[PDB]
């Protein structure tokens, strides 16, 4: 699995984690009841896919670091050696034992406490940023709103959890961690001063989009009219079109001017948009 | 004493849990202190606790539902019956190998005897040995026993169990061991206790457990089936404790309840047992840390409160009130033990939304008054020699801040100020200092009127902030309080000259007719506490001018100009002061005119 | 709850279900006191002490089912309560899934709507609409 994920990473295209894991894990439901209970017997497939995401990222980073700076970048299964870490394999061992099953909960308890970012963990912001973006893509993928909504739940959870820890970059450490809890590194994981506000605008995006995938078009727009990027304007424009399909006239020049904002931002060729504006505009 | 053994256990467990190392064993640590400490009740009871609770867990976000899923009853009966068989055989070794002990024991009391001995020693192997030994005349009992030993939970075929029921109804209804075996195996004679061989209470209960049918087989006859609600209900309500001999129940009825899964019930009874207060606390805390205790919502409510809509009988006990009363025992010497007990509280929900351990820390430790060992000492240097609070957490600032908030709500002025200052709360410290110094400024500072101590303490906090580089408005306000205090000391000693010099130095009141405008334009820029002192200041300054004029008369144009300036200031000031003070100022003006 | 489930807004259903569950929860432990016992000793009229007229789990689980609904776990949780709203939720899930597809799921609709008919004979306007159109 990790070699395949590394190869898809080098190929710059995210895995179909959901398919593979639906095939391996047969009976695990897709979500959890409460995100506060250190519950080892309430496993969701998405916790496991989150483990797999950061495992792929850390394994790729370590092979990049291991003096590869060797044309085969992933070194196929028989020729190479272990790519993930021994303790991740331990999480794998015990979790797989419980799922495809006297039971000690040390590994799984410690590791759920880490993964769900509950009371005490150790891993650092870039982790939840990449997790959140991956799950943003995975939520934007499906047409099924019923799954989109819980996936926005995952995005929103990781984001609101990264907010209060990320404000701690004021000439101060994030967390003194002598041991690598689940994914601990440096000169990659430390988030600099500037991208905090960037993540905050992205969090406004994610929260308003959550409540758009939950029916409150009122505060959805209340929130979407705050950040100063392309995402806000594209959201609002689709919202104007939808809500005033055949309702009123005066609110259409509004979408006109907001798409002119988006055109002034396309004049510089901003490819931050998901679908090209040469189609929508 | 034994409290102290359990204490050292608690301190070690808490230090391990804090430092984050591999999980310490509460259950084995209690059993082990019991191994060492020659209290046979401790040894037997803690071994029984570990040996009946050492079953596979199942968190599944459902505490009572996980503890009540039928497999929980199956694992319960497994550990319980095996431990009971083992203790019986470990007593049998006294009548004594296994079969030798069993026979000499049949004689200590004085093939079915050997098979029953295997049942009571936990040996399906010896059971099958004596089975194949006497399979000559008993027939299908060997095969039914083999199927029982092939199904791990000793669950017979339904047709086989119906055959055993009708068989014990036919023949064994009038050999007692054959009747007991056939009935307990085929779920037969469920009403009958088979008192012919049933001579022990716990053995009888284990026979009923072997008679218990746990499944919803709608084709299981009405009365030959035992359900857990019926069994536990007759065991708790109908059997009663005064029948189960509450005398020996300090080891016996609590044991029957804890082995039949009346968890909070055993905990309640052994909590009512005096010599078992800390014991009940330890067992219940172990279970609740395992998330096994079904808790109650209301804290004030009775030790056991039953929720509306909850499965009829499932007992919810107030762990809050329980452990709170259990800590009110040794709160007077071992607030360290109060903290080691609070260690379970920091994760739950206090109804407002507060941390339980933090609320307990604030209330209890503030009431306990040992600050230096409690949260730390702002030492002779002013560093915080951290108390045991930083020995359990790392947010001593938030701890002292919640201390300041709860102490504000608790009206402790000096104490709240100490806590907020330790948390380095500038605005709260200075505001409390101003509220306190507004009453102790002008009051005649006699020997130890708390006035000198207030002055020394305010000035000490002032020197701390100023020397360390700590706003300007409140700081100058404190400077004004100090100036007014010194000038009042001179006025109370009679120092008219220095009083006039200090009144001119502070430059707050009109000393010249044209200065009334400037001082009035400045007066709106003062703190309200200064509007609280301006009245007495003006009275004293007018009296000072009158006394200077008296000296000049008894040995005055500038003195009268100052009186007119004071009149202008006191009249155009935006502070509507007591008309009596204005009347006395006018009287002084007249006696100067 | 009725005025709340009238609306569309999630951010309104939220507060409406919240206050409904809160009032039922407050009444709940007082709902235990009714065994030949004193209700509230109130010689004064608090604002409204009335005689010969006055003398949260179900709607909570209904709320959780409609929560996951707003389609397998939907029916899972819809088959836990057994009032007219439960039977109706199950009836309309049956109709939604089996308009013109399979037969034996229509007797499901039938028997459940007949539980609802025996309920409507019992004076139950507990459905948001009268059953005179449902049955």
């Amino acid at each position: 699995l990790t070699w395949l994920g590394l190869q898809w990473h080098f190929l710059s295209t995210l895995p179909p984690l959901r398919k593979w894991l639906k095939q391996i894990f047969p009976r695990v439901p897709q979500e959890t009841s409460r995100l506060e209970s250190n519950i080892p017997e309430s496993i969701c497939l998405l916790d496991l896919e989150v483990f797999l995401l950061a495992v792929v990222q850390t394994s790729y980073l370590q092979l990049q670091d291991n003096n590869t700076t060797n044309r085969p970048r992933c070194l196929p299964l028989p020729i190479c050696k272990q790519l993930f870490t021994d303790r991740q394999r331990s999480w794998w061992d015990a979790v797989y034992s419980l799922i495809t099953k006297a039971k000690l909960r040390s590994v799984i308890q410690h590791d759920l406490t880490t993964l769900r970012a509950q009371e005490k963990h150790g891993l650092q912001p870039a982790v939840l940023v990449n997790w959140a973006r991956g799950l943003h893509k995975t939520g934007y993928s499906l047409n099924s709103f019923y799954d989109q909504k819980e996936y926005m739940g995952r995005c929103v959870h990781y984001w609101k959890k990264l907010l209060p820890l990320l404000d701690l970059v004021k000439q101060k450490k994030s967390i003194p961690e002598p041991v690598d809890p689940l994914f601990k590194h440096f000169h990659n994981k430390d988030i600099k001063v500037s991208e905090v506000k960037d993540l905050e605008d992205e969090a406004c995006i994610a929260f308003a989009t959550l409540d758009l995938v939950d029916g409150k078009t009122e505060d959805a727009i209340i929130a979407f009219e705050s950040v100063k990027n392309v995402v806000a304007y594209w959201n609002l424009a689709l919202i104007y079109q939808r809500k005033a399909e055949e309702i009123e006239n005066d609110c259409l020049p509004a979408e006109e001017q907001e798409e002119f904002q988006e055109c002034l931002l396309k004049c510089k060729g901003f490819l931050k948009m998901i679908c090209d504006e040469y189609s929508a505009y | 004493n034994v409290e102290m053994a359990y204490a050292r256990q608690m301190y070690m467990y808490n230090e391990k849990v804090v430092s984050g190392h591999l999980q310490p064993s509460l259950v084995d640590l209690c059993t082990e202190a019991a191994e060492r400490l020659d209290d046979k009740n401790v040894s037997d009871l803690w071994v029984m606790v570990k040996q009946m609770t050492d079953v596979p867990l199942i968190p599944a976000s459902d505490t009572l539902k996980s503890r009540c899923s039928g497999q929980m009853q199956m694992a319960f009966v497994r550990q319980a019956l095996n431990y009971l068989e083992q203790s019986y055989k470990n007593y049998t070794l006294i009548s004594v190998g296994t079969y030798n002990l069993v026979r000499s024991f049949l004689n200590i009391r004085l093939v079915w005897a050997l098979i029953y001995y295997c049942m009571r020693c936990g040996d399906l192997m010896a059971a099958q040995q004596v089975v194949n030994r006497a399979q000559h005349q008993l027939g299908d009992f060997k095969n039914c026993f083999q199927e029982y030993i092939h199904n791990k939970d000793r669950r017979l075929s339904p047709t086989t169990e119906n055959k055993l029921r009708l068989h014990y109804r036919r023949a064994v209804r009038a050999d007692p061991y054959k009747r007991a075996v056939y009935c307990i195996i085929g779920r037969c004679d469920v009403s009958d206790n088979h008192s012919e061989v049933a001579d022990k209470t716990e053995d009888y209960l284990w026979l009923k457990l072997s008679q218990v049918c746990f499944e919803d087989e709608a084709n299981s006859s009405p009365q030959d089936r035992l359900t857990l609600p019926q069994f536990q209900k007759q065991l708790f309500e109908d059997y009663g404790e005064s029948h189960f001999a509450v005398n020996q129940q300090p080891y016996l009825y609590f044991q029957v309840l804890f082995l039949t899964a009346q968890f909070e019930a055993a905990i309640a009874f052994l909590f009512r047992l005096e010599r078992t207060r800390c014991h009940a606390v330890h067992v219940a805390l172990a279970l609740f840390e395992l998330k096994l205790l079904l808790k109650s919502t209301g804290q004030s409510a009775q030790l056991l409160s039953q929720e509306p809509g909850e499965p009829q009988g499932v007992r919810r006990l107030n762990f809050i009130r329980l452990l709170m009363l259990y800590t009110r025992k040794f709160e007077p010497t071992d607030p360290r033990e109060a903290l080691q007990y609070f260690y379970f509280l920091r994760n739950e929900k206090d109804n407002q939304g507060e941390s339980m351990f933090l609320r307990c820390v604030s209330e209890l430790v503030i009431e306990s008054r040992e600050f230096d060992m409690l949260l730390g000492k702002l030492e002779k240097d002013g560093s915080r020699k951290p108390g045991a609070i930083d020995k359990f957490t790392r947010d001593t600032k938030t701890i002292i801040n919640k201390v300041a908030s709860v102490a504000e709500n608790k009206g402790l002025f000096e104490e709240a100020a100490k806590l907020y200052d330790l948390a380095k709360n500038p605005d709260k410290v200075l505001e409390l200092t101003n509220k306190l110094l507004s009453p102790v400024v002008s009051q005649i500072s006699a020997p130890q009127s708390n006035r000198e101590r207030l002055k020394n303490m305010a000035l000490a906090i002032a020197e701390r902030y100023k020397s360390q580089g700590v706003e300007k408005s409140i700081n100058s306000t404190f400077y004004l309080l100090l100036d007014l205090i010194t000038f009042f000391d001179e006025y109370h000693a009679g120092h008219i000259d220095l009083s006039f010099d200090v009144i001119e130095r502070l430059k707050l009141v009109p000393l010249s007719q044209d200065s009334v405008e400037e001082r009035v334009a400045a007066f709106r820029n003062f703190s309200d506490e200064i509007r609280h002192n301006l009245s007495e200041i003006l009275l004293a300054t007018m009296n000072i001018l009158f006394t200077q004029y008296k000296r000049l008369k008894g040995s005055d144009s500038v003195l009268r100009s100052q009186a007119r300036a004071l009149i202008t200031f006191a009249g155009m000031i935006p502070y509507r002061m007591s008309g009596d003070t204005n009347a006395r100022l006018v009287q002084m003006e007249v006696l100067m005119n």
